[PDB]
Parts: C-alpha cells; structure tokens; sequence
C-alpha cells in the first residue's frame, strides 16, 4: 500500500519463500527459446504474445 | 596459402568464424606460388620467384 502510490517506480514487496536456497518456490518457471535463429525480435514478440 | 583466423562474426545469432586465404586457383601448382607479390621496404611489389 504505501509504495503503490508511485507513478515513476515499479516496486514490488515480498517475504522469501522459507528454503532460500531454492530460489523461488511458488507456481512455475520456464524459458522461451529461439530455435531455428529467428533474432531477438521476433523472440521478443513471442514473449509478449505468450 | 594456409589458410587465416582473422577473427570472429555473427550468423543467424552464432560467433562462427572469418577465413582469409588466396582464392583456389592461385595456390595449385607451384608457378601459382610465383604469382604472389609481397611489398617491400621502399613501397614495391616483388615477386616470388624473385
């Protein structure tokens, strides 16, 4: 609440998750690949489509 | 004659690799080799077989 006030810097807030060792413990985690060489660009795009 | 590693370069997103070397037909038979020219200290071609 009292950082949402901001219009000028996105500021999340948030508890570790108990393991720190592990990162990020909640739902899940993947990565978009270019395969076949297709540029930054259209990777870019498939990340916004996704 | 052997071949150069000058450096590397992009393509399709990949550091591969650029190769400098006399053109086939001017490095096949041993008179090929007389028809390099080198330059010398005062600024002139001199040829192999010099």
């Amino acid at each position: 609440m009292h950082f949402f006030s901001f219009k000028d810097a996105m500021v999340f807030a948030f508890a570790p998750p108990s393991v720190l060792e592990l990162g990020n413990a909640t739902g899940f985690d993947l990565f978009l690949q270019d395969q076949a060489g297709v540029g930054h660009e259209v990777l870019l795009q498939a990340r916004n489509k996704f | 004659w052997g071949s150069s590693y000058v450096n590397d370069f992009i393509d399709r997103g990949r550091v591969k690799r650029v190769y400098l070397q006399g053109r086939p037909d001017a490095r096949m038979n041993p008179d090929d080799l007389s028809k390099w020219y080198v330059r010398n200290d005062k600024g002139e071609m001199v040829p192999f077989n010099a």
